[PDB]
RNA sequence: UUGGCGGAAAGGCCUUGGGUGCUUGCUGGCGAAUUGCAAUGUCAUUUUGCGUGGGGAUAAAUCAUUUGUAUACGACUUAGA
RNA sequence: GCCCUGAAAAUGGAUGGCGCUCAAGCGUGUUACCUAUACUCUACCGUCAGGGUUGAUAUGAUGCCCUGACGAGUAGGCAGGCGUGGAGGUCAGUGACGAAGCCUAGACCGUAAGGUCGGGUCGAACGGCCUCUAGUGCAGAUCUUGGUGGUAGUAGCAAAUA
RNA sequence: GGAAUACUGCCAGCUGGGACUGAGGACUGCGACGUAAGUCAAGGAUGCUGGCAUAAUGGUUAUAUGCCGCCCGUCUUGAAA
RNA sequence: GAAAUUGUUGAAAGGGAAGGGCAUUUGAUCAGACA
């Protein structure tokens, strides 16, 4: 019903939030993706390392720049999994990925509004109790990515700029939970109870 | 009020296909609040009118509407087939198409 | 001759219809329709308009009458399948529309003052039962719109 | 005002083009039939040109019929219209492409007392 | 090919709805009862219900009402096949074979 | 990384100022002009 | 209009003060009609152009000439009121 | 049973890809659902077969009308038609107030071969029908003849002292 | 000891919502509903009402979009090669 | 005074070919039917 679907990327899988996404981006709904760096894949953390060494060998041979490129930023490792599940060769495709805004993080536009999750994409209703993480963020810095400590600074910087404003909300709506004392013995709030409100 | 809202908002999915072969006739329009098949039963025989605007004045208005009918239903996830006057563009795909209410049946 | 001309030159008579088994049936309408059902307007210049059913017409219609003095409607056929009909239910024992029917509407710039006196005459009776219940000439002013979230195959009117 | 008929319907309102047509010059639009042993035409592969046959005929209540209702009847003088005098109805005139300025008038002028209708009425018109 | 045990309804549903008698080389419906008395008036059979009664109660002239039936031109079923795989065995989970008394729900949804 | 101020001198030489332009022959020298309009104030935008 | 905060693409958020419109929190008066039994019945939003009214600003680049730290040609790099 | 070791090849790579790991994996069931030029019903064209119908005033009895089944296809066979050169007959055909030809993202008819019309150019013979005749229908035969492009304003216009 | 229900099967039991189709063109045939005059869903559509009478539907053509489509001819068991 | 080829003007499109088929939109253009 949202004009704009905000989904935090923490707590997920790739391929079972990509797919989820990609179907979603073709219905006419514009998608942002943001912290990217708490993602997670499901299986232990070498093995996904030697998912990424064995594509990166892969390249063309005669010219590399022209080959697959190999992305370090894990906002943009998301967007490899996702314009894999797009027909992006075609105008239709290319108009389904210009309604996404994947990033690193929580950036000051999109950290004022309420982001989402995806019940059928979290990596504890899917995965079995037992069984081994490997967290996208962790993953692209033993690959090559730099940007780890500049994201996790400004992480910490929002969480205290958000808990200030949660500890006003809290101490708003205990105001509002207080103003409804009123509210009971009144003939209103009877009849209301008697049409389910 | 704020609102003026007596149709049912809907998205353009795509058309019948195949893998490979599509039929251009038979549309699939995505009906939003609906998950199973008994629930779009109520939206049988809606019709389903497209707004979209251009810029020649043909009536002294902009914005022109093609029109079409609700056939049955499709798969179990709640996807409406609707066949229509005059096809669908093919570009309009994700894009809002109205269902009204009438005929009603209540 | 620049073209040689036809040989049979077929038949210029019509030939005549063949009679058709077609009998006129009387409509039978939905369980929702009682006379005295406050009816939600879908389509028309007075869509969302919840207004007052009076009596089914000959020709398929339905009277659509009033109150003019509440929301603005007057004398004026709906078709049946334009309309949700709600649960809701008006007195319409000391209603006077006998007359009115396919004759009464039919077209022939300025209002009628037939059109002007027989509304009042309606509206007067209808009025004095509205106020019986509470909150119902607040009911009939209101139009009706869709919000957010609604879903109506769920919806019972 | 023709005799009464269903709606007409003609199954292929397209011109048929001849595969490779467009692709040289020496090929002409006119369909001939491709009778090769590796054609893309004459195995009917999908996504190919479609080839006329017998299923795409018209219907015989509305065969040679144009769209007023009438048939066209090419008509050279007077004596060639006053044999359409009892089928004003069913055929329509049809004035031919050599006929001079000073009998169009007079076909023209005869066709408008005898209610037969003539398709090309601006056919080379004095203006 | 698949067979089955037919009961008195699933014949009822095919010779009424589906029910073509083959007259001199024409494949003619059986609209009217007279049709069947002047062909097989010399047997007895004068109603499309003697033509029933030849069939689940097998007379002594079977053969000529049986030649006299079209082969009934059935359509694909409205639930399905049932199972995935057809081409097996009923006893393995296919479609063909003796299926029993089951080719009632499978007739009617054919028809 | 991303600059976002760069404060320059009030009173520059004429050797950057020839290195702006390609045609300081042509050039009416008018560079930085309307930014020593920042130092005659008493130094607000300065600061900030 | 006052006071702050926000630089990860801040371009937004919070707050003081007066002025003004509306208030369906409750109770009235009047108007709607003929778009004639439905026809999205047009109420958003993007860029540009030509006209009015008001404030503000008053330059560069290339060619040619020239230098070789440059040079196939272009480029690059210098100089000249 | 599954998994692991056994298990080493050369451009970068292939459960088809993304990717999945109480799997969208493997094994086994249950229903629901998606779609072929297939099936069932209906319209229409065509073919084949079985039939109805010379009675007069008003015209194809190689006709009209009814009913049923059927329709793929190279080599090849047969039938119905289209177009061109020329000849006999005929419409007392068309035309110097404009014939033939040519041009035409203008219109119409026929399933098609093609026919017709409007507009522009043009300057003089030409067409419909019933028949007869034939060095009579072209995309490619390293086809012939004639003309013109891409390459391309490129290779190049540098031995013999100026 | 007495019932209920599940499963399977039957009804020439009733009934609501949706889609596609309207081919035929005087009557004939076969049946139904009635004491009868007659009527009917009975060998395939009519009845009523509204808008427009114009490029609005539609035709051609250009372009865009979804999907499909590897240059023919020939020799070949096999040609996009 | 046709075609190949080519000039100017006008219209349209162009992310490593072009061209095609089915369906529709938009743009350009056009017949017929109406009294
Ligand atoms: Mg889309
Ligand atoms: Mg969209
Ligand atoms: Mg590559
Ligand atoms: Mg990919
Ligand atoms: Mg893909
Ligand atoms: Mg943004
Ligand atoms: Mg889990
Ligand atoms: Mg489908
Ligand atoms: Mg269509
Ligand atoms: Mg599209
Ligand atoms: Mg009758
Ligand atoms: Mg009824
Ligand atoms: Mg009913
Ligand atoms: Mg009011
Ligand atoms: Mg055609
Ligand atoms: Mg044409
Ligand atoms: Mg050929
Ligand atoms: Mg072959
Ligand atoms: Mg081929
Ligand atoms: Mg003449
Ligand atoms: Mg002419
Ligand atoms: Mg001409
Ligand atoms: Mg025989
Ligand atoms: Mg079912
Ligand atoms: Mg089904
Ligand atoms: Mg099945
Ligand atoms: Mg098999
Ligand atoms: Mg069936
Ligand atoms: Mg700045
Ligand atoms: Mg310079
Ligand atoms: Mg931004
Ligand atoms: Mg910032
Ligand atoms: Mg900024
Ligand atoms: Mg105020
Ligand atoms: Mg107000
Ligand atoms: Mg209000
Ligand atoms: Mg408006
Ligand atoms: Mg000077
Ligand atoms: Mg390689
Ligand atoms: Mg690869
Ligand atoms: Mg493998
Ligand atoms: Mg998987
Ligand atoms: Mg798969
Ligand atoms: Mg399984
Ligand atoms: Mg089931
Ligand atoms: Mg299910
Ligand atoms: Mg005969
Ligand atoms: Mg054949
Ligand atoms: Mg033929
Ligand atoms: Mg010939
Ligand atoms: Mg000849
Ligand atoms: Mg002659
Ligand atoms: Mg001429
Ligand atoms: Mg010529
Ligand atoms: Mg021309
Ligand atoms: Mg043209
Ligand atoms: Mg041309
Ligand atoms: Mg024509
Ligand atoms: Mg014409
Ligand atoms: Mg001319
Ligand atoms: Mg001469
Ligand atoms: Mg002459
Ligand atoms: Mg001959
Ligand atoms: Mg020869
Ligand atoms: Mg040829
Ligand atoms: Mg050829
Ligand atoms: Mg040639
Ligand atoms: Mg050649
Ligand atoms: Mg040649
Ligand atoms: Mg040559
Ligand atoms: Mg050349
Ligand atoms: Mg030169
Ligand atoms: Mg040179
Ligand atoms: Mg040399
Ligand atoms: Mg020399
Ligand atoms: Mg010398
Ligand atoms: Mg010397
Ligand atoms: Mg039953
Ligand atoms: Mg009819
Ligand atoms: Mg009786
Ligand atoms: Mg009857
Ligand atoms: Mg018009
Ligand atoms: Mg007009
Ligand atoms: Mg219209
Ligand atoms: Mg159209
Ligand atoms: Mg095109
Ligand atoms: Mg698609
Ligand atoms: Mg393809
Ligand atoms: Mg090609
Ligand atoms: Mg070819
Ligand atoms: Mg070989
Ligand atoms: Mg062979
Ligand atoms: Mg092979
Ligand atoms: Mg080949
Ligand atoms: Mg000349
Ligand atoms: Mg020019
Ligand atoms: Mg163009
Ligand atoms: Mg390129
Ligand atoms: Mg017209
Ligand atoms: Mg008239």
């Amino acid at each position: 019903v949202e004009p704009v679907v905000v989904i935090d990327g923490k707590g997920h899988l790739v391929g079972r939030l990509a797919s989820v996404v990609a179907k979603q981006l073709l219905n006419g709904q514009k998608i942002v993706v943001v912290r990217a760096e708490e993602l997670n894949i499901s299986g232990e953390f070498f093995r996904n390392k030697l998912k990424y060494h064995d594509f990166l060998r892969k390249a063309t041979a005669f010219n590399k720049t022209r080959g697959p490129f190999h992305f370090r930023a894990p906002s943009r490792i998301f967007y490899k999994a996702l314009r894999g599940m797009v027909s992006h060769k075609t105008a239709r495709g290319k108009a389904a990925l210009e309604r996404l805004k994947v990033f690193e993080g929580i950036p000051p536009p999109y950290d004022k509004k309420k982001r989402v999750v995806v019940p059928q994409a979290l990596r504890v209703l899917r995965l079995k109790p037992g069984r081994k993480y490997t967290t996208l963020g962790k993953l692209s810095t033993s690959v090559g990515w730099k940007y780890e400590d500049v994201v996790a600074k400004l992480e910490a910087k929002r969480k205290v700029s958000s808990a200030e404003y949660y500890a006003k909300k809290r101490a708003f709506t205990k105001k509002v939970a207080s103003a409804n004392a009123t509210a009971a013995e009144s003939d209103v709030a009877k009849q209301l109870a008697a049409l389910g409100y | 009020a704020e609102s003026h809202r007596l149709y049912v908002k809907g998205k353009h999915l795509s058309y019948q296909r195949s893998k490979r072969v599509n039929n251009p006739n038979v549309s699939l329009i995505k009906i939003e609040g609906v998950a199973t098949p008994q629930d779009a039963q109520f939206y049988l025989g809606k019709r389903i009118a497209y707004v979209y605007r251009a810029s020649k004045e043909v009536r002294g208005s902009k914005i022109r509407v093609m029109w079409g009918k609700v056939t049955r239903t499709h798969g179990n996830s709640g996807v409406v087939r609707a066949t229509f006057r005059n096809n669908l563009p093919a570009k309009t795909f994700g894009a809002s198409v109205r269902i009204f209410l009438y005929p009603s049946n209540i | 001759s620049a073209q040689k001309a036809p040989k049979w030159y077929p038949s210029e008579d019509v030939a005549a219809l063949k009679k058709t088994r077609k009998a006129a049936r009387p409509q039978k309408l939905r369980a929702s329709l009682v006379p005295g059902t406050v009816l939600i307007l879908l389509a028309g210049r007075f869509r969302g308009k919840r207004v007052v059913y009076l009596k089914h017409l000959e020709d398929n219609t339905l009277l659509i009458s009033g109150p003019f003095k509440v929301n603005g409607v007057p004398l004026r056929r709906v078709n049946a399948r334009y309309v949700i009909a709600t649960s809701t239910k008006v007195s319409v024992e000391g209603v006077n529309v006998e007359k009115f029917n396919v004759e009464y509407f039919a077209k022939e710039k300025e209002i009628k003052a037939e059109r002007v006196e027989d509304q009042k005459v309606v509206d007067k009776a209808l009025i004095a039962e509205i106020k019986k219940t509470p909150l119902l000439k607040q009911y009939l002013s209101a139009s009706f719109s869709l919000k957010n979230g609604d879903k109506p195959h769920m919806l019972k009117f | 005002a023709s005799l009464p008929h269903p709606k007409i319907v003609k199954k292929h309102t397209k011109k048929f083009k001849r595969h490779h047509s467009d692709r040289y010059h020496r090929v002409a639009e006119n369909w001939r039939k491709q009778k090769g042993i590796d054609s893309v035409v004459r195995r009917r592969f999908r996504g190919n040109i479609s080839q006329p046959k017998i299923g795409y005929g018209s219907n015989k209540k509305t065969k040679f019929l144009s769209p007023s209702g009438h048939k066209t009847f090419l008509v050279a003088n007077v004596k060639d219209l006053e044999t359409l005098t009892m089928h004003t109805k069913t055929y329509a005139a049809e004035i031919a492409h050599n006929i001079s300025a000073k009998n169009r008038v007079v076909i023209l002028a005869r066709a408008k007392a005898l209610g037969i209708k003539v398709t090309n009425p601006k056919g080379r018109l004095a203006l | 090919v698949a067979y089955g045990y037919p009961s008195y309804s699933t014949i009822r549903q095919l010779v009424y709805k589906r029910g073509f008698g083959k007259i001199n080389k024409q494949r003619v419906p059986l609209s009217d009862n007279a049709i069947i008395e002047a062909n097989l008036g010399k047997y007895g059979i004068l109603s499309i219900d003697d033509l029933i009664h030849e069939i689940i109660t097998v007379g002594p002239h079977f053969k000529q009402a049986n030649n006299f039936l079209w082969p009934f031109k059935l359509s694909n079923p409205s639930g399905g096949w049932g199972v995935p795989r057809k081409f097996k065995h009923f006893i393995q989970g296919g479609s063909f074979g003796n299926r029993e008394e089951f080719i009632n729900k499978l007739v009617k949804s054919m028809n | 990384l991303r600059s976002l101020t760069t404060v320059w001198a009030e009173h520059l030489s004429d050797e950057v100022k020839r290195r702006f332009y390609k045609n300081w022959y042509k050039s009416k020298k008018k560079a930085f002009t309307k930014y020593s309009a920042k130092y005659a104030q008493d130094g607000a935008g300065i600061e900030r």
